[PDB]
RNA sequence: CCCGCAGAAGAAGCACCGGCUAACUCCGUGCCAGCAGCCGCGGUAAUACGGAGGGUGCAAGCGUUAAUCGGAAUUACUGGGCGUAAAGCGCACGCAGGCGGUUUGUUAAGUCAGAUGUGAAAUCCCCGGGCUCAACCUGGGAACUGCAUCUGAUACUGGCAA
RNA sequence: UAGCUAGUAGGUGGGGUAACGGCUCACCUAGGCGACGAUCCCUAGCUGGUCUGAGAGGAUGACCAGCCACACUGGAACUGA
């Protein structure tokens, strides 16, 4: 299938253009504990579809910008 | 402790500082020299210790230890340096090489003759 | 353009050479894509003397690599029915 | 089944109206090389007295350490007072490595090759008293199996 | 590289015999053994843990003809092979051209041994050796060469082989000064007496 | 406040084998009566019920083998603070294999021992030596 | 590299020696001259200073030096502490953050299990082999504790339920 | 060192590039970044490895091999795959 990424939603402010947050549940090297670490991404979207607060799919795609080399997939959960 | 406070905050290692600025791990450094002269210990020795000022190659200038009975050092005359503390004389962080350039031999050593600089009898 | 030649390795006055196939303007000693046997001239009639894989010289030639003057005279050592 | 030997021996003083008076510590540990370890302690006016002393109590203070055949069954805590002491089975090769005061303790209680280190002070006393209550808190697989009133293959197999 | 010195002192300091001064005679009874290391052999030593271990080290060196840096190499050759560290520590030096020459009875003594293994007399499998550090492999046949075999000094010293306990791992033909090493030795075998235990502790911490 | 109530549990039979105490009641829940029945399955406690409908309390039966207690020593490992999650090679064993890591697999909770022959690891909740 | 020449012939130091730490005495000197990695040695009977012998330890190297790790559980994740030894903010409220009672349902992010990719070759590690032997050299093996990718397991933790 | 940023952040019209794109224009929107440490300051080639350590780690990046960068200092483009 394709490399999809769930993620929510930062800001969206900049006309065709989303700034997506991927909380990521990774553990610390040294001393083992689970740590909750953030990917800012900055994601393609045609029209103002997704608003702040969202769970977003995000696809790898080509550079759209300086920056912003992801791409909108769907939405799932809109906001509340 | 606490394993969250580490995380936030790692162990930070003791960065011991060196006994000799000497710098850039060097054995050795020459010395032109300022001022040889005699200085008193501290408390249980009592004694004429034979001690110079060294104006280093790199810019520092130090104190170090006439090691051996007699010297040639004088004024200027250049001599080289190695590590090593005498515990006794405060200040005093070094130790001059015996044998090399213008530090002469003790004279008449027979016993522990590379430590002072002299050849065979 | 890809080339099977030796590697020389091995002390001095004792080479031993590497057979691998490696990119023409990459060195001698450096980079390679994959080692393919090896040759020893200092070996004499004993157990070992020379090996080389010819199953992966097939894939390499039957494409497009080369064969220096050393390689080329080993796969004649070796033989294909002697 | 002798088996003794000295660890440590110390000088120690007093003082009274005159001056000080100097008297000497044992410290002497013993065993049958087979599961038994007793340390002594013992002090005296002269120093061979006062290792006469020790071994004498050294002998009656005795306890019984359950091992596998020469070495110990599983890794081992053992406080006492500021020595934590650690030490581990270890296999049919190497030979005690331990330090002093805790290798005298161990070579006599009949334990051929374990690893162990001494943590925190490494006070001659106090480490062998150390080992000798992780020695004798060490439990066996036939004690294990007797106290759950299971098996001794279905624990270990 | 080697010792050349007072080779007898170094049996007054160990106390015990360390085949140094063999020889053509049996029992020497001319040092006073034991009770005289130096000026000061009167002096009771005090002797610590570190120093019995020392002792045993050196003990062991001093016997073979090997040197700390060489003698640190097969400790941890020792170590890295299988079985146990001490039995490996002594099969390896049993293992060397001139203890083996030394064993076979080519040499009064072991520095005989050396010199006889190094002045191109002793041959091994059709090949001369000049190394007294050469590892014997197992199904092996050490020999003397035709042009030094039958020497007054060979001669006169394989009859001192007779008086000795002689190995049991290795084979002497004794006619045409042809041995032929066999197996391993084992620790039952030889010494009794110097203990590895203490070796291995020495160089462990 | 009773953040961990995993670890309460095990404080409760230490302190209860301590106290040379019979029984030891607490709050029941489904992970508490899973580990209680691994301690039983094997030979630690000595039966236990879970006597209750609305508010369930587990109450546990400590065993006793001479004046000394059974459980010589139990300690939490996966506390909440730091979770442990060790994989099948990986899984610890206790003692050299004569006491048990209670761990929390796929199939269920179950020993360390049971654990490496079902062929996967998990949370390591406890050991007990 | 293989044979012939001669004749022990051309070929041994230099640390250390009060304790730690393997190894003793005589002189000279007298808190002076000097040793000192740490403690510490000398005030007229110095085992520590200078000399000598005597020893001990290494030896084609030996000491000193600088530099890193070790021992140091003396930054402690494995693996420390905070009444009096260094160390509980003077005491509260509290957003972000960390952690969270108990029961079913569902996702699988974490977690776990297998899957394929791949971790360049070298060294590092075993079974071998060629240097007369080793050092070196080299053939294969595992290792390369990797990081990603589909498939499941759902106990635990999280997400979402009531 | 706690705020930094105006081709700065997007979108389109045009423009260039072997090719994606503020790479570059013209406009349009006025954002983007930052306590998961931006910005600024000091130091530094990076890795395979090396060294030490029981291991976790700590140190390290001479020598062989891969990648990057630089060529008297500072620019610039040409010629060609
Ligand atoms: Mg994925
Ligand atoms: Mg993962
Ligand atoms: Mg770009
Ligand atoms: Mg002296
Ligand atoms: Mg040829
Ligand atoms: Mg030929
Ligand atoms: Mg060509
Ligand atoms: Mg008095
Ligand atoms: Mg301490
Ligand atoms: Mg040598
Ligand atoms: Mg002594
Ligand atoms: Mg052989
Ligand atoms: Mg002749
Ligand atoms: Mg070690
Ligand atoms: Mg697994
Ligand atoms: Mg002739
Ligand atoms: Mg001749
Ligand atoms: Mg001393
Ligand atoms: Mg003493
Ligand atoms: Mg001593
Ligand atoms: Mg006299
Ligand atoms: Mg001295
Ligand atoms: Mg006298
Ligand atoms: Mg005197
Ligand atoms: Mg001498
Ligand atoms: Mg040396
Ligand atoms: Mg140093
Ligand atoms: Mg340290
Ligand atoms: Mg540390
Ligand atoms: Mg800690
Ligand atoms: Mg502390
Ligand atoms: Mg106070
Ligand atoms: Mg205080
Ligand atoms: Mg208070
Ligand atoms: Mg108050
Ligand atoms: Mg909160
Ligand atoms: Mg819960
Ligand atoms: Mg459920
Ligand atoms: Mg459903
Ligand atoms: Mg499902
Ligand atoms: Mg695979
Ligand atoms: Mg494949
Ligand atoms: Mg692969
Ligand atoms: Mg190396
Ligand atoms: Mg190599
Ligand atoms: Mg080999
Ligand atoms: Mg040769
Ligand atoms: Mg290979
Ligand atoms: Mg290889
Ligand atoms: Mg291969
Ligand atoms: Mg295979
Ligand atoms: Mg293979
Ligand atoms: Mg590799
Ligand atoms: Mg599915
Ligand atoms: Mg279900
Ligand atoms: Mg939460
Ligand atoms: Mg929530
Ligand atoms: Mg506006
Ligand atoms: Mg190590
Ligand atoms: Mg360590
Ligand atoms: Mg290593
Ligand atoms: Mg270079
Ligand atoms: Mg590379
Ligand atoms: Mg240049
Ligand atoms: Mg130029
Ligand atoms: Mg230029």
């Amino acid at each position: 299938k394709i490399r999809t990424l769930q993620g929510r939603v930062v800001s969206d402010k900049m006309e065709k253009s989303i700034v997506v947050a991927i909380e990521r549940f990774v553990k610390h090297p040294i001393y083992g504990k689970f740590i909750k670490r953030t990917t800012k991404l900055h994601v393609h979207d045609e029209n103002n579809e997704c608003g702040i607060g969202d769970v977003v799919e995000i696809r790898e795609c080509r550079p759209l910008s300086k920056t912003k080399s992801w791409t909108l997939v769907r939405v799932v959960e809109k906001a509340v | 402790a606490t394993v969250n406070q580490l995380v936030r905050k790692p162990r930070a290692r003791k960065v011991a500082k060196s006994n000799v600025p000497a710098l850039e791990a060097c054995p050795q450094k020459r010395g032109v020299c300022t001022r040889v002269y005699t200085t008193t210990p501290k408390k249980p020795n009592s004694a004429l210790r034979k001690v110079c000022r060294v104006r280093l190659t790199n810019g520092f200038e130090v104190t170090s230890y006439i090691g051996g009975e007699g010297h040639n050092l004088q004024e200027h005359s250049v001599i080289l340096i190695r590590g090593g503390r005498v515990k006794d004389l405060p200040g005093v962080r070094y130790h001059t090489v015996r044998g090399a350039l213008d530090c002469s031999g003790v004279k008449d050593r027979k016993q522990a003759r590379s430590k002072y600089g002299v050849k065979r009898p | 353009m890809v080339t099977i030649r030796l590697a020389r390795h091995g002390a001095k006055k004792r080479p031993f050479y590497q057979v691998v196939v490696a990119d023409s303007r990459n060195a001698r000693n450096g980079r390679f894509i994959e080692r393919v046997g090896f040759f020893n001239p200092i070996a004499s009639e004993k157990e070992e003397g020379t090996r080389l894989d010819l199953d992966r010289i097939a894939h390499w030639v039957g494409q497009g690599a080369t064969i220096s003057d050393r390689v080329a005279a080993l796969i004649k050592e070796v033989n294909k029915a002697a | 089944e002798l088996q003794e030997k000295l660890i440590a021996v110390n000088r120690v003083s007093k003082t009274v109206k005159g001056g000080r008076i100097f008297s000497f510590t044992a410290l002497t540990v013993v065993g049958d090389g087979n599961g038994r370890v007793g340390f002594g302690y013992g002090k005296a006016r002269e120093v061979p007295a006062a290792i006469q002393k020790a071994m004498e109590k050294a002998r009656r203070n005795m306890i019984n350490v359950a091992l596998n055949n020469g070495t110990l069954q599983h890794p081992v805590k053992g406080v006492h007072t500021g020595s934590r002491v650690f030490m581990q089975p270890a296999s049919e090769g190497t030979g005690i490595i331990a330090g002093g005061a805790m290798r005298a303790v161990l070579e006599v209680a009949g334990v051929h090759n374990v690893l162990a280190k001494a943590y925190g002070s490494t006070n001659p006393i106090n480490v062998v008293r150390a080992t000798i209550d992780g020695l004798e808190n060490m439990n066996s697989p036939e004690m294990v199996a007797a106290k759950r009133g299971k098996s001794v293959e279905e624990i270990l197999g | 590289a080697r010792y050349l010195g007072p080779k007898l002192k170094l049996s007054r300091r160990e106390g015990t015999d360390l085949f140094l001064k063999s020889g053509v005679r049996a029992i020497d009874t001319k040092c006073k053994i034991e009770q005289a290391p130096g000026q000061h052999g009167a002096r009771k030593p005090r002797l610590s843990d570190y120093g019995v271990q020392l002792r045993e080290k050196q003990k062991v060196r001093r016997i073979y003809g090997v040197l700390e840096r060489q003698f640190r190499n097969y400790y941890k050759e020792a170590a890295r092979l299988k079985g146990n560290t001490g039995e490996n520590l002594l099969a390896l030096l049993e293992g060397r051209l001139d203890n083996v020459v030394y064993r076979m009875g080519f040499g009064a003594t072991r520095a005989e041994a050396r010199q006889l293994v190094s002045h191109k007399a002793i041959m091994v499998n059709g090949r001369v050796v000049n190394i007294a550090s050469y590892q014997v492999s197992p199904n092996d046949v050490v020999s003397i060469r035709e042009k030094a075999k039958k020497q007054s000094r060979v001669k006169a010293a394989l009859e001192l082989a007779e008086q000795r306990e002689k190995p049991t791992w290795l084979e002497v033909d004794a006619g045409k000064m042809e041995g032929t090493f066999k197996r391993k030795p084992e620790r039952s075998d030889l010494s009794a007496d110097i203990n590895e235990h203490l070796i291995v502790e020495l160089y462990s911490k | 406040s009773m953040q961990d109530p995993i670890a309460d549990m095990l404080t409760r039979i230490r302190n209860g084998q301590a106290a040379n105490k019979a029984a030891v009641t607490m709050p029941s829940s489904k992970l508490k009566v899973a580990i209680a029945n691994v301690l039983k399955e094997e030979g630690f406690i000595e039966d236990f019920k879970v006597e209750g409908d609305t508010k369930p309390e587990l109450e546990l039966t400590l065993k006793y083998f001479q004046g000394k207690a059974v459980v010589e020593s139990i300690q939490r490992v996966s506390r909440p603070g730091l979770r442990i999650y060790k994989r099948k090679d990986e899984l610890p064993k206790v003692m050299a294999g004569l006491g048990i890591a209670v761990v929390s697999t796929s199939k269920g909770v179950m020993t360390d021992r049971a654990a490496r022959q079902a062929g996967l690891g998990g949370e390591i909740i406890c050991y007990v030596a």
